[PDB]
RNA sequence: CGGAAGGGAUAACCGCUGAAAGCAUCUAAGCGGGAAGCCCGCCCCAAGAUGAGGCCUCCCACGGCGUCAAGCCGGUAAGGAC
RNA sequence: GGGGAGGUUUGGCACCUCGAUGUCGGCUCGUCGCAUCCUGGGGCUGAAGAAGGUCCCAAGGGUUGGGCUGUUCGCCCAUUAA
RNA sequence: CCGAGCGCGGGAACAACCGAGACCGCCAGCUAAGGCCCCCAAGUCUGGGCUAAGUGGUAAAGGAUGUGGCGCCGCGAAGACA
């Protein structure tokens, strides 16, 4: 019978977000979101390295996308499709776009819910300073 | 580019001079050499778009130049009855057919010169601001399509 | 950006220099200066005022220690003013100058489950032609399969009034500082009774 | 008594500087102006914002079982309920 | 004379429903579309001014009362920014 | 081909489009279509170009110094195009 892991110890990472392209960065950031970048990896129990990003505003674009790129908040009232150009999400709270990207790439399961967790992000950089570190790239 | 002083950045130029010294954004992958006491600029290969950045910096550059050389500076007419124009200490302002008198600021590094109440100069040390400094003064009142009142620059009347 | 608590206590009009004007009588008490708030301690400007007097029996609670940390008699209410950092310990009418308008917020009176037509004001229905069944009634709320639900936020019969409502640009008529009164363009939200609170307009 | 005022980005559109294309052009680099509309601003809801926030203030010891991990039981305090 | 869009009308198929999917108007309550009647912004005019024509941008809000007929529709009456 | 294979993979989902004809079992390996960054299995693989419109993410007659590549003819250092 395959290998059967059990309880592991959350291995954070710090990653830096300056000049990354928003797709290319939030694919690794999600990959590796869940434990699927190591080889003990299992679907079922979910035990993804605890990701913390910083200098989200950072972020590069290719060409008409500052502009061009919408986002949808939909409320459930008429005419609630309220929906935001990506410029102004870099104004207001600009830690959302890489959100929204992560949180498009994990899981649609519950699971997948709490794997979101395990990611934090903001921009600065300068996290909340608690232990673990390991920059990458 | 005699007497002057250019100064070369990464992605910008800083020229100075008689008048002063002024930014000019220059762009990236173009290079900015400084042979002899004057200054040229070569593009990186020869495409359509290279093309338009090499001639585009060719003449922003040589205005930094001329901007704080000799300077700038509009003229402006004034046709019509009441049409007139009154400088006071910086501002300017003048009555052209409105209840309300024209109160035009002075933005920084331009200062216009009025020595008629017809004519007014526009003295400034950037061809931008001049240029939009002059539209300024024509948008506030353009020369009626059917005689002669508003401003004009110096160009032909409308008639 | 001044403000004060007080209680709707009635209105008449008065006679401004030879006209009738209608106007309502506040009274806004000394209110103590419970806790000034900064950005610092907090993250935004603003006071709690105190109001009315209290059995010190009653306040047994651990608002004795949040009386004392300000040295006051406990007070029945108090309430914050966003970005108003005044002077002294107890704000006043004298904050109002007559002429000035002020937005006053208060509660409007319970009308309880009150009905459609009561509510939004509707049309109800016909009262003579028609079946006596649909007198005051909605009618019609919606289309067929599609959408196939209801808009949210439709208006429908429900509890109404007896919330917070806030009127504007009301201008202080005489202010009376011998008895810590206050006149104002009469029409004032809540009973006679309430808390409202008064504060600085915005015609600009 | 309210519609707004005022700030910001923008529509068609007017304009500055300016190539590719020695001239010319509002445009491809860049910049300003400009709608009752877009964002904010005013009024109301709102931490079930499970991403459950914040500030001020009050009470605080195990007393008997659990070797451990997690619990159980009466008296209680501030304070709450009937 | 030529090319499309739309899916509002008449029409053409007869694919779910004939062990049932109530059909015209009116009322009540509306919401959404823009190819915009008004108001707001703009180019051209055979645009002097006013007023008007036409095209562009633009849903935010607004879009009356009555006479005839079951009418939808339409004609008429008084008014309107419409 | 479905019918009778609404058993299986691909096509998001879909009787008949592409693959493939299920006697049952296996925590074996190769392959088919279509795929090989994430949700999602497999190359952010290699070399060489085209496109900056989100074309891709699929609508026409017609219209336009958009950008790249091949061939022909005229003028040009005895002086060309603007
Ligand atoms: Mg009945
Ligand atoms: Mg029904
Ligand atoms: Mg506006
Ligand atoms: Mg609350
Ligand atoms: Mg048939
Ligand atoms: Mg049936
Ligand atoms: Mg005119
Ligand atoms: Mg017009
Ligand atoms: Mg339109
Ligand atoms: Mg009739
Ligand atoms: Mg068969
Ligand atoms: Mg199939
Ligand atoms: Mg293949």
């Amino acid at each position: 019978k395959t290998y059967v892991p059990k309880q592991v110890e959350p291995r954070w990472v710090l990653i830096d977000a300056e000049g990354k392209t928003l797709g290319r960065l939030a694919t690794k950031i999600a990959t590796l979101l869940r434990g699927k970048h190591r080889p003990d990896w299992t679907p079922n129990v979910a035990m993804g390295d605890f990701v913390v990003v910083v200098n989200a505003d950072k972020i590069r674009v290719t060409g008409k996308k500052l502009e061009q790129k919408i986002y949808t908040r939909y409320s459930g009232y008429p005419g609630g499709l309220k929906k935001i150009p990506l410029e102004k999400m870099l104004a207001t709270h600009p830690e959302r776009v890489l959100e929204h990207a992560v949180k498009g790439m994990l899981p649609k399961g519950p699971l997948g819910r709490r794997l979101f967790k395990r990611l934090k992000v903001y921009a600065g950089p300068d996290h909340p300073h608690q232990a673990q570190r390991p920059e990458k790239l | 580019p005699k007497g002057v002083s250019v100064e070369v950045a990464p992605g910008r130029v800083k020229v100075k001079g008689p008048k002063g010294e002024l930014e000019v954004p220059v762009s990236p992958e173009m290079r900015v050499v400084v042979e002899e006491g004057v200054v040229r600029v070569e593009r990186p290969s020869d495409e359509r778009r290279h093309k338009s950045l090499h001639g585009l910096t060719r003449t922003l550059i040589a205005n930094a130049v001329k901007g704080v050389s000799e300077g700038y500076s509009k003229e402006l007419l004034i046709k019509g009855i009441g049409y007139r124009a009154r400088l006071v200490g910086r501002a300017l302002e003048l009555t052209v057919g409105f209840s309300h008198p024209v109160v035009v600021e002075p933005p920084e590094g331009i200062t216009f010169e009025v020595p008629e109440p017809t004519r007014v100069r526009v003295s400034g040390i950037d061809k931008q601001k001049v240029g939009q400094v002059a539209a300024n003064i024509r948008a506030i009142r353009k020369p009626s399509a059917y005689h002669e009142k508003g401003i004009y620059y110096a160009g032909e009347p409308v008639r | 950006m001044k403000g004060i608590l007080g209680v709707k206590v009635g209105m008449t009009r008065i006679f401004r220099d030879d006209r009738a004007v209608p106007v309502t009588v506040i009274l806004a008490g000394p209110c103590p200066v419970v806790q000034r708030r900064t950005p610092e301690k907090d993250g935004y400007t603003a006071v709690q005022l105190g109001f009315l007097p209290q059995n010190p029996k009653r306040v047994n609670r651990p608002l004795k220690g949040h009386f004392a940390k300000a040295g006051v008699e406990p007070v029945r209410i108090l309430r914050e003013i966003r970005d108003f950092n005044p002077e002294g310990d107890t704000v006043t009418v004298e904050i109002f100058k007559p002429g000035e308008r002020v937005d006053v917020t208060g509660t409007s009176k319970g009308r309880g489950f009150a009905g459609v037509m009561k509510r939004w004001n509707f049309a109800g229905g016909p009262d003579s032609h028609g079946a006596h069944k649909i007198h005051r009634h909605p009618g019609s709320i919606g289309n067929r399969k599609t959408p196939g639900r209801v808009y949210k936020g439709k208006k429908m019969a429900g509890h109404y009034g007896a919330e917070r409502v806030t009127v504007m640009n009301l201008e202080v008529v005489d202010v009376i500082p011998e008895e810590n009164l206050l006149l104002v363009k009469g029409a004032v939200p809540g009973p006679n009774g309430g808390l409202v609170i008064v504060r600085e307009t915005k015609k600009a």
